[PDB]
RNA sequence: UGGUAUGUUC
RNA sequence: AUACUUACCUUAAGAUAUCAGAGGAAAGUCCUACUGAUCAAACAUGCGCUUCCAAUAGUAGAAGGACGUUAAGCAUUUAUCAUUGAACUAUAAUUGUUCAUUGAAGUCAUUGAUGCAAACUCCUUGGUCACACACACAUACGGCGCGGAAGGCGUG
């Protein structure tokens, strides 16, 4: 049984285990948080949202991310 | 269906109890869809199907609240199909019996026994011939768990 | 060489290109064909780049320039339209425009002929 | 409204096309195409140094112009002058225009006033 | 090329044997993780303070978008007609020359000749019922028949009749034109 | 559409399965093969000239040829050329066709020679002559062809051919 | 439009690199049209950490996707 | 349960921060309206390079393409 | 279009392509698509800095192509030719 | 109106996306710019080589592509230490769409 | 009302 | 070849120059082997249009190559990381130096790479055309032989 990766994101969605989000590199930061919704485009909201520099940093509350910037969600 | 984002739509569109929803598709393979896409096409499934309310029965059937009137709903689906399959595949050993030709009735159609084994290894693996060896085991199956 | 000034890219078919990509490389060979999205097929396209050690003499201030060019030798390429940045022509085809003329005529001839043996065969 | 329909109407003129590398292109403007295709002809392709010292420019685009063939191996700065190029449409990052033209003749979209004519 | 893994024989692929192999050449580029346009894009609010004094100190005022005036005067005339069209619908009880006997009778015709005369009209609504009265619309501006005429007759089963037959027929020959036939409807 | 240039036939709409059947069909693969044959033969064999621009001889040189003779000329007639080009082209397709192998031959009971020289045990190309076999639909032909097909295995020790001596080799 | 043909890597150990340095190994549940694909049991190959116990890597990213198993 | 286009119609008229990805820049300022591309219009905007605020900007189009995330803001 | 025809032509000859990255690879071309995302089989890689390895297989997306080298007897394939006649398609 | 925005663009007709398009410019995001050429008023755009242009809006686009009038391109270059304001004047431009990070409308 | 493909029979 | 058996398919829409004027089926639509103006294509056809077209009165030369030799040319510069033991210098946990041991990777090259420059050898290409072996020219130079190649412009 293939898992197509709309499943998993939705999987993510429906479990709210938590996401570390790798964006692309250059701007050096990655996202931890739970995922409320996403896209069709992969664009997501992120419910206790916290940006990490590359375990210390800052918090964000609840952000409309951007699907274009999204290279890894992982668990 | 044209661009590659405007067909992804359609697939979150569709992952975002049973007037609305059809149960042939949530039981296991709605006999609609098996063959829909080769000759033998009934046509378009007229109850709606997705693909939530499949991840919201695997959930069901996980936690153990199975609920088997649903099951033989679907069972009333394949007695239709098998019946007249069945009807048909004795039109066609009447047609054999009234050059080697025999006739498969797990395909419902002819083969002949002079054909080697790769030949029919590829009609053995055909969209009929798999839509229908999935609908008969899962109706034998399901008649062994009634008995 | 002087180039018609209404010729566009599909005129230039045997021509020989001078294609310039992203990262300062130019493809140097006879045009074959192109697309939508400008992806060429080159026929004995050579890659070109000047190296980081060479570079620097193109800096403005001898007379002339001497710069020394890697080069490879790549033959029959598509190239993606993706990376080209812009394309430039470097020599006429080998067959002039009248021998050209000449050529296309005979073979609209032989082809035409055929597709009529084609179609006379298929009926017997 | 598109404004290529607008850039195409020009077709005759001296433009210069300002690219994203930092080249710019100076020259007779042939056709454009619905991509934005730009074919210059008689044009004078040029490397803006930038005016200090120990700044030094885009190296890609110094090796991209001398690779061109047109670059004068006397000069002293990176100019090349080549009949007829060809620019995908992409790269361009603005286009500056002629000073003599009249933006009122020549930004009336027909098809626009058609349809707002016709309705 | 011991092997092949095309549908060809050997003898074909034997003819496809490729060039020899790239040579190798280090890069001018940037590699892949290190490419991105420019970072620290400055702030663009410095400028609001003191460049915007001296752009707008040099050109005060901005040069008048005369590509719209043609589309607003396009619009403006497609309303100016609009209210002239309610002008001329504003000038039937009133109407007074079509204000003969009851509307029941009166049939109308339409694109009959403005060159035709009343009394061969008349005698072709005389071919189906006796005529009670019989006007031409000719335009209040100059006397051009407008080609449209209101037939009261004695009877309305005759008109009905006359307004089937001369319309129904493709539009009645005119002197020199086809004239629909139907009712007042006013 | 999609019509096939090699097999001059137009198909209904190309779906992936059905485009992917017909390029590996039968009667295209025969025509594809025919196609690259024919062409490779004609660069091969195309027999046209340079343009020659002939140089009006000095007289200085002019001298020097009257001195030395007139140099007969063989030539061949029309059936004996018709002949001699046939055999020619024959000469030059076998000797394409010669490949030396006989170091194959004098390494056959070598310990390791399953391994290196029977081409289907190789590390290298061993996966891909295992997928380069066919479908191999049609048995008929192999039940045709009687021969035992006679694989070496890999696991053959030196243990097997002591004394490859004892009558089992041939001379060179 | 055209889903890619990845129907021979399914549940097989695979190596792409993500951007064009990361390096990441997993085993491949599914693939998109984009080229997205899921593999579980990620790690980043440098000592080398894992990543998690169910990955979507963004096809946009990737280029290369080797296949470190018999296929 | 709330996805990325309601989120946006959600925000409408109200205070939102949004990244831009690039120098970490930041405009925090209310949402007058989006597009289908998410192009975002911020009415009474103030600028954050970094956490250090330049000044106050009148109304900004925000180009669909450069937005790293947009959240709510207290 | 012709040139990605042309990539099509090429399945099972040896190509060599150089992806954006800047890596080398030369092997067969087992399947390519539309998309041009192409896999080579039995193929020797190149590193961007120079260090070349042996890959069994291949799957690179088209998006990161450079370009493709395809054998050269392919330039006399027959969607080169401009005069062309079509056998009039059946329905 | 909201029923053509939310449906997708394959299913609209000819009509009601030359409608979608007249909408989002006059009720949208790129409302700001349509007022900045109607208002004859300045903008200040952002490039993405960090360049700022100050000029006004003859014609726009779908693309955020458009014509100016008086432009006026800043910029600033630095190497160490070292930083040079330089600044140009272009009478007519037109701009490409991509390169453009924020507008803002000069009061 | 079709196309390509497959293999059998003669 | 026929025939039969299966298996795989059986579709993005729309359009064909523009602007203005007269006519036909108050607003717009459609059309006119209608009429103007612009544009584009083909084909003829021209310009005192512009550039280019190789010795034989000689053994040459021009353009472009070499993935050619001299050639190991001449001048610079490169060839791992961690752990442990031993001697060792020392302001020093032993930073420096040498020898051995375990583990980890590791494109080939060092006759290489890079910088500079020269000679030589060889390939492809061309009107190797005709009349001439000539005292010209300030408005600087009869561009007043036949062709060919490539563009620019004009007319039908
Ligand atoms: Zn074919």
């Amino acid at each position: 049984a293939m898992v197509p990766p709309i499943n998993c994101i939705f999987n993510f969605l429906q479990q709210q285990t938590p996401v570390t989000i790798w964006l692309f590199e250059q701007i050096g930061i990655r996202i931890k948080g739970k995922i409320v919704g996403f896209d069709e485009f992969m664009n997501v909201v992120i419910d206790e949202a916290v940006e990490i520099p590359v375990e210390k940093g800052t918090p964000l509350g609840k952000i409309l991310l951007k699907g274009d910037n999204i290279t890894l969600i992982t668990s | 269906m044209s661009t590659p984002a405007a067909e992804q739509r359609k697939l979150v569109e569709q992952l975002m109890h049973d007037p609305k929803i059809c149960k042939s598709y949530l039981v296991g393979e709605c006999p609609y869809d098996l063959f829909q896409g080769t000759k033998q096409s009934l046509g378009k499934c007229p109850q709606m199907h997705l693909t939530k309310h499949k991840i919201q029965y695997e959930r069901e059937v996980k936690q153990g609240k199975t609920f088997p009137e649903f099951e033989r709903e679907y069972l009333a689906i394949l007695s239709r199909f098998v019946n007249e399959c069945n009807g048909q595949i004795s039109v066609a050993l009447q047609n054999l019996k009234h050059q080697k030709l025999q006739v498969c009735e797990v395909c419902g159609a002819y083969l002949s026994r002079l054909d080697t084994d790769r030949r029919l290894a590829d009609h053995f693996l055909g969209k009929i011939h798999l839509g229908y060896v999935k609908m008969r085991e899962d109706y034998d199956r399901l008649m062994k768990n009634n008995r | 060489i002087q180039v018609a000034h209404s010729s566009r890219l599909a005129n230039l078919i045997d021509y020989k290109l001078r294609v310039l990509t992203q990262d300062g490389r130019v493809y140097i060979g006879q045009l074959m064909a192109f697309d939508k999205h400008m992806n060429l097929v080159l026929n004995e396209c050579i890659e070109e780049r000047v190296p980081k050690t060479q570079l620097d003499k193109l800096r403005p201030r001898g007379t002339t320039l001497n710069i020394k060019v890697e080069k490879r030798v790549l033959g029959l390429t598509i190239l993606r339209g993706e990376q080209i940045l812009s394309t430039v022509v470097e020599d006429k085809p080998l067959l002039s425009k009248k021998e050209r003329l000449v050529r296309d005529k005979k073979e609209k001839k032989q082809a035409q002929k055929q597709t009529k043996l084609r179609k006379e065969k298929e009926k017997k | 409204m598109k404004l290529v329909n607008f850039l195409k109407k020009l077709r005759n003129e001296q433009v210069t096309i300002e690219l994203k590398n930092g080249t710019t292109v100076w020259g007779t403007l042939q056709s454009v195409s619905p991509q934005m295709n730009a074919i210059l002809t008689d044009v004078k392709l040029t490397l803006p140094q930038p005016r200090l010292n120990k700044l030094n420019s885009n190296g890609i685009a110094m090796a991209s112009l001398y690779l061109t063939g047109g670059q004068q191996p006397t000069a002293s700065d990176n100019i090349a002058s080549l009949q007829y190029i060809n620019i995908r449409g992409n790269t361009i990052r603005q286009i500056i225009l002629p000073d003599s033209l009249n933006l009122d003749s020549l930004l009336v979209d027909q098809k626009q006033l058609n349809s707002l004519r016709r309705s | 090329m011991n092997y092949n893994l095309s549908k060809y024989p050997d003898d074909v692929s034997r003819l496809f044997k490729p060039r020899p192999p790239l040579s190798y050449k280090r890069p001018t580029d940037y590699p892949y993780a290190k490419r991105q346009t420019n970072p620290n894009i400055t702030g663009v609010a410095n400028l609001l303070s003191t460049s915007l004094k001296h752009y707008m100190e040099e050109f005060p005022e901005g040069s008048p978008n005369n590509h719209l005036q043609r589309y607003e005067d396009i619009k403006l005339s497609k309303i100016k007609n609009a209210q002239l069209l309610d002008r001329r619908l504003q000038n039937p009880n009133v109407d007074p020359h079509i204000k003969d006997t009851d509307p029941y009778r009166t049939i109308f015709i339409g694109r009959l000749p403005y060159d035709l005369d009343e009394i061969e009209l008349q005698k072709y609504f005389v071919k189906f019922g006796e005529i009670e009265k019989i006007r031409i619309v000719k335009d209040k501006i100059t006397q051009k028949s407008k080609g449209y005429a209101f037939i009261v007759f004695k009877d309305p089963i005759s008109s009905k009749m006359a307004f089937k037959e001369i319309g129904v027929h493709r539009g009645i020959q005119i002197k020199d034109r086809i004239c629909i036939v139907d009712i007042e409807r006013g | 559409r999609y019509y096939c240039e090699y097999c001059h036939s137009y198909l209904t709409h190309d779906t992936l399965s059905v485009r992917k059947s017909h390029l590996v069909g039968k009667n295209h693969l025969r025509i594809t093969a025919d196609y690259y044959r024919n062409k490779a033969r004609d660069i091969i064999n195309k027999h046209n000239h340079k343009r020659r621009h002939i140089g009006k001889r000095g007289r200085k040189e002019r001298e020097n040829s009257s001195q030395n003779e007139t140099l007969k000329v063989t030539c061949l007639s029309n059936k004996e050329k018709r002949h001699i080009m046939h055999v020619k082209k024959m000469n030059q397709k076998e000797l394409a066709q010669t490949s030396i192998d006989t170091l194959k031959l004098l390494y056959d009971g070598s310990p390791g020679y399953s391994k290196v020289f029977v081409d289907a045990n190789r590390f290298d190309i061993g996966d891909l002559v295992k997928a380069s076999k066919l479908p191999q639909r049609a048995n008929e032909k192999s039940a045709h062809h009687s021969f035992k097909q006679t694989s070496r295995s890999r696991d053959e020790t030196c243990e097997s051919n002591p004394f490859p001596r004892l009558n089992n080799p041939k001379k060179l | 439009v055209s889903t890619p043909e990845l129907k021979k890597y399914m549940d097989k150990k695979i190596l792409l690199n993500i951007n064009g340095s990361r390096k990441v190994a997993g085993i491949l549940r599914g693939y998109d049209i984009f080229l997205n694909v899921v593999l579980d049991d990620a790690m980043e190959i440098n000592n080398n950490h894992q990543l998690g116990l169910q990955t979507v890597i963004r096809g946009n990213s990737i280029i290369s996707l080797e296949a470190l198993d018999a296929i | 349960p709330v996805n990325p286009k309601p989120f946006l119609k959600g925000l409408v008229n109200h205070r939102v921060g949004v990244k831009l990805k690039f120098n970490s820049t930041e405009y925090r300022g209310t949402l007058v309206s989006t597009d289908n591309y998410f192009n975002l219009q911020l009415n009474e905007a103030e600028e954050f390079v970094a956490g250090v605020s330049h000044g106050t900007l009148g109304e900004i189009f925000i180009r669909c393409n450069n937005v790293l995330y947009i959240r709510e803001l207290p | 279009g012709i040139p990605v025809k042309l990539l099509n032509e090429a399945q099972g000859h040896i190509v060599s392509l150089e992806l954006t990255t800047g890596a080398t690879y030369r092997g067969k071309l087992v399947e390519s698509e539309d998309s041009m995302n192409v896999q080579l089989r039995d193929v020797i890689a190149t590193e961007p800095q120079g260090a070349v390895t042996h890959m069994d297989q291949i799957f690179v997306r088209g998006s990161q192509i450079k370009f493709i080298v395809v054998p050269d007897l392919l330039k006399n394939a027959p969607l080169f030719k401009k005069n062309s006649s079509r056998p009039m398609p059946p329905i | 109106s909201s029923q053509i925005i939310d449906r997708p663009k394959h299913e609209l007709s000819r009509a009601e996306l030359e409608e979608l398009e007249e909408f989002e410019f006059k009720h949208g995001p790129m409302s700001l710019i349509n007022d900045a050429m109607v208002t004859r008023t300045p903008v200040i755009i952002s490039l993405r080589n960090n360049h700022k242009i100050i000029a006004r809006v003859k014609a726009f686009d779908r693309h955020c592509n458009m014509v100016l009038e008086n432009v006026k391109e800043l910029w600033t270059e630095k190497k160490g230490k070292n930083v040079i304001n330089r600044e140009r004047f272009i009478s007519k431009l037109f701009l490409r769409g991509d390169s453009v990070i924020v507008v803002l409308k000069t009061p």
